[PDB]
C-alpha cells in the first residue's frame, strides 16, 4: 500500500480561446474512429437539447485544448492537451466539434461542441494545435 | 472542375478523414 505523484503548473500566456457551446461528454471505446467520434456528436445532439448546451470558452495555446466556464475564467471545464488528444474531426454539421480524449486509463471520453457558424476556426485551431501541416 | 472552398475542404475532410494525432501514439498499430 502506497502511491504518489506530482506536476508543474501552466503559466501566464496569449491564448486564442474560442467561444463556443458543450453539447456534453459522451462515452466511447476506442481512442480514435469517426464512428467513434460522430456516435457522439449524434448521441448528445439527440440526447440533450439545442439550448441545453451552456456556453464555454475553448481554450487554444500552442497545443492545449482546454474549456474553461464562460463566465468564469479560473474555472477549467476539461483538459484536453493536444498531446493527450487522440481523436477530433465533425459530426454531420461541420458547426459541430468533437474530439477524444484519454484522461488516465484506458478509458476514452469524447467532448462535443456548438461552434458558429462552423467549427473551421474550432476545428483549425486544434489540428494546427496537434502540429498542423508544417507551420513553421 | 472548379476548385472549392479552401476552408471548407478542411472541414469535409474532417467530416470523413477526420482527423488522427500522430503525437499520441497508441500503443501497437501502425497506422498506415
Amino acid at each position: 500500500g502506497s502511491s504518489g505523484s506530482s506536476g508543474p503548473t501552466p503559466k501566464t500566456e496569449l491564448v486564442q480561446k474560442f467561444r463556443v457551446q458543450y453539447l456534453g461528454m459522451l462515452p466511447v471505446d476506442r481512442p480514435v474512429g469517426m464512428d467513434t467520434l460522430n456516435s457522439a456528436i449524434e448521441n448528445l445532439m439527440t440526447s440533450s437539447s439545442k439550448e441545453d448546451w451552456p456556453s464555454v470558452n475553448m481554450n487554444v495555446a500552442d497545443a492545449t485544448v482546454t474549456v474553461i466556464s464562460e463566465k468564469n475564467e479560473e474555472e477549467v471545464l476539461v483538459e484536453c492537451r493536444v498531446r493527450f488528444l487522440s481523436f477530433m474531426g465533425v459530426g454531420k454539421d461541420v458547426h459541430t466539434f468533437a474530439f477524444i480524449m484519454d484522461t488516465g486509463n484506458q478509458r476514452f471520453e469524447c467532448h462535443v461542441f456548438w461552434c458558429e457558424p462552423n467549427a473551421a476556426n474550432v476545428s483549425e485551431a486544434v489540428q494546427a494545435a496537434c502540429s498542423g501541416p508544417s507551420s513553421g | 472542375d472548379a476548385a472549392v472552398t479552401p476552408e471548407e475542404r478542411h472541414l469535409s475532410k474532417m467530416q470523413q478523414n477526420g482527423y488522427e494525432n500522430p503525437t499520441y501514439k497508441f500503443f501497437e498499430q501502425m497506422q498506415n
